RNA sequence: AAAGCUCCUUCGACGAGUCGAGUAGUUUGGGAAUGCUGCUCAAAAUGGGAGGUAAAUUUCUUCUAAAGCUAAAUACCGGCC
RNA sequence: GUUGACCUCGGAUCAGGUAGGAGGACCCGCUGAACUUAAGCAUAUCAAUAAGCGGAGGAAAAGAAACCAACAGGGAUUGCCCUAGUAACGGCGAGUGAAGCGGCAACAGCUCAAAUUUGAAAGCUGGCUUCGGCCCGCGUUGUAAUUUGGAGAGGAUGCUU
């Protein structure tokens, strides 16, 4: 239906119609708080594609981050080490800005579970995201078997354990000859290759 | 509330021995819903469309 | 029976003799085929959305101008030679439909 | 610090190897645990065989090309030829693999026969005793000797071809005209020059025109 | 009411600031650059990724990314025996 | 003008709920050294390790192919033996170092977006109830059934469950 056209329209992010509509919204933002509730999703097709539903227990939050690169925090510039690792300025963080946005929202809403997040807007010093949350204690959620798998006590705070979609990308969780060292867990395989096994009858 | 009477009307008839669609007639109503309406105009079945502003 | 194997290794058509057969095409291989439902949608959106700034520079330079420059410029934006060739060919169609229609 | 005629040593023992050493003192203790689990599982599946049916498959590399072994499951075309519904197969001990294809006809024929005779040896109890159905066993031949392994009773009969054959004289064939050694040399150089010869011949056609 | 099987003219919707490219840092056995992250540019419909040496032209093999769930074989004497 | 709606934003000791702390042997991530070796030393090594920080369970994690291959082709994940001190990296110095095939233990598969129920939102939280049901609300900016590429939809056709 109409949701199909929205998929096609959002692909052309450089057209005059779309470019104007992103500029006005970004000013509407940046005047509210850093983290605040959203009444309804601003991208109905994109949210629907990721599991969002229009029934009680589903909420949307949005947040922005600083859009830069990590600078090593040390007193002045001294590192007290060998010259190979005394750089301070051009270092990079090992997780995407999308992951940090999800993590701060989780601490704010400590009784919900994070499903997914998506890109909404960006600026010279900010990037905006919208996060989908699910209530695990609502009766209307525990009744439906398509989602009640999340109420189990094993899916607690999967934001910072690296279990969402962006967490699997930051790790090498893919098959093939390219993702060899990190297919099943980088630290797990390093243990396997470095263990010395002795049997009874050598 | 109106739907309840029609459903009860059907139940009495189906028990007597007369099948469904013999006591009710074809309905004529206005359509609504974004996905529902979009399909109607692609098949050239609609005659007039009103859009909110 | 596409091709008949020779029956000896280390040759132009080496292999072991066998009776090869033709099999029905799996549904997973129909990814790239066009559909009449998606062509209708993609044509309408192009009318509403319009063009992009980098396309507008090529399309003007493509007519009454160089053709090598229109392809050097397209590669620098899109990033690869294969995509640039296909994009330039498609824009040549839009100029043909516009002026030659009326 | 080498001192005499020695082999140059390479012992990867400069990390903290002592923190990760895995001795195996529970080899016999673990074995008892597995045997307790198998016989416990066999009791739960009282009349059924423990294992599942597998097809015959050839190894995928030029080395090991000769030998055969067991696979994972039967292709959807093999099941159709033998007249078994797709959904009913997994529930009567048959294993199905949906991502394998039958390129040749030799492999297809071997597996169909291997699956057809299994259907003849199957005894199928009815869902409800008081009301049997058409495909159920009519209760007369339900009492017979049964097998439980199904891996030894349905394993690969012979993986390799027979070691040799004996044939009468005057039936020995004649070799290639040039010889066996020269047939290989000619076939090797033909593939090397496939490109040079084709373009030289082709350009001559345009040269004359 | 719901479900299975055999055949067919025709239809057959399939995930975007993503894939990919340039540059910078780190890392790997990965070597004209294996994975990750920052910035600039930014796609397509028999299309797209891969085929361990950079580039152009012409063929071939194999799968269907950018949404999600799930027991067993494995680790451990920290807790209760 | 009066009055009645919609959207956004708030108050309340409103009704009902939920998170923190402990433990951390094993497990998922971030951050991150130097002593030492090279008979000096700066790339390198110790090490993608110690310390620091966040989050779970009796196991955790992984997982039903945008895979491996070049063959007469294999077919989700994890672990053991072998491949192998091998291909490859390295002031090509000291040193570092995987994967495919092969044998075995254990085996199990699946649901969402993209289609008009349109001849009938067919779906759900809550309150009261004699237990038969009623009332407000959420929801058409989309809640059930139907479909997931192995197909499937729409048509034919006779048996069976």
């Amino acid at each position: 239906g109409a949701l199909k056209y929205l998929e096609e329209l959002s692909k052309k992010k450089q057209s005059d119609v779309v470019r104007f509509l992103l500029r006005v919204r970004c000013w509407e933002y940046r005047q509210l708080n850093v983290i605040h509730r959203a009444s309804r999703p601003s991208r109905p097709d994109k949210a629907r594609r990721l599991g969002y539903k229009a029934k009680q227990g589903y909420v949307i939050y949005r947040v922005r981050v600083r859009r830069g690169g990590r600078k090593r925090p040390v007193p002045k510039g001294a590192t007290y080490g060998k010259p190979t690792n005394q750089g301070v300025n051009q270092l990079k963080y090992q997780r995407s800005l999308r992951a940090t946005a999800e993590e701060r929202v989780g601490r704010r809403c400590s009784n919900l579970r994070v499903l997914n997040s998506y890109w909404v807007n960006q600026d010279s010093t900010y990037k905006y995201y919208e996060v989908i949350l699910v209530d695990p204690n609502h009766k209307a959620i525990r009744r439906d078997p398509r989602i009640n798998w999340i109420c189990n006590p094993v899916h607690k705070h999967r934001e910072c354990r690296g279990l969402t979609s962006t967490g699997k990308k930051s790790r090498g969780l893919n098959k093939g000859h390219r993702f060899n060292k990190t297919r099943a867990g980088r630290r797990k395989t390093w243990k396997r290759h470095n263990t010395l096994s002795l049997w009874r009858y050598r | 509330q109106e739907k309840k009477e029609r459903l009860l009307r059907e139940a009495t008839a189906i028990k007597e021995g007369k099948k469904k669609e013999d006591v009710s007639k074809k309905p004529y109503t206005v359509k609504y819903g974004l996905n529902h309406v979009v399909g109607l105009i692609e098949n050239k079945k609609a005659s007039l469309v009103l859009i909110a502003n | 029976a596409p091709v008949e194997r020779t029956g000896l290794i280390r040759g132009l058509n080496k292999g072991h003799k066998t009776t090869r057969r033709v099999l029905k095409e799996r549904p997973s291989r129909r990814k790239g085929a066009q559909s009449k439902r998606t062509q209708f949608v993609r044509s309408l959106i192009r009318e509403v959305a319009g063009l992009a700034p980098y396309e507008r520079r090529v399309i003007e330079l493509l007519r009454n101008g160089k053709d090598k420059r229109a392809r050097k410029f397209s590669k620098k934006k899109l990033g690869t030679f294969g995509r640039a060739k296909r994009k330039c060919e498609e824009l040549q169609r839009i100029i043909a439909e516009s002026r030659r229609a009326h | 610090a080498i001192k005499h005629n020695q082999q140059i040593p390479n012992n990867h023992f400069r990390k903290h190897w002592q923190r990760r050493v895995r001795c195996h003192f529970d080899q016999p203790g673990k074995k008892v645990t597995r045997r307790l689990a198998r016989r416990a599982k066999a009791a739960a599946l009282a009349p059924r065989p423990v294992d599942k049916l597998r097809p015959i498959v050839r190894c995928p590399t030029v080395k090991y090309n000769r030998r055969t072994r067991l696979g994972r499951g039967f292709t959807l075309e093999e099941l159709k030829a033998a007249g078994i519904p797709r959904l009913l197969a997994p529930t009567i001990g048959i294993a199905v693999d949906h991502r394998r294809k039958n390129l040749s006809e030799e492999s297809l024929a071997a597996n169909v026969q291997r699956l057809k005779d299994y259907k003849a040896r199957l005894i199928l109890f009815p869902r409800k005793s008081n009301k049997p159905k058409k495909a159920d066993t009519p209760k007369d031949q339900q009492t017979a000797e049964t097998t439980t392994s199904l891996r030894t009773s349905f394993g690969v009969e012979q993986p390799l071809a027979p070691g040799f054959t004996e044939i009468s004289k005057s039936e020995i064939p004649a070799g290639i005209e040039g010889g066996a050694y020269r047939a290989l040399r000619k076939a090797r150089s033909d593939a090397r020059l496939v490109g040079v010869r084709e373009k030289r011949a082709k350009e001559k056609a345009e040269a004359e025109a």
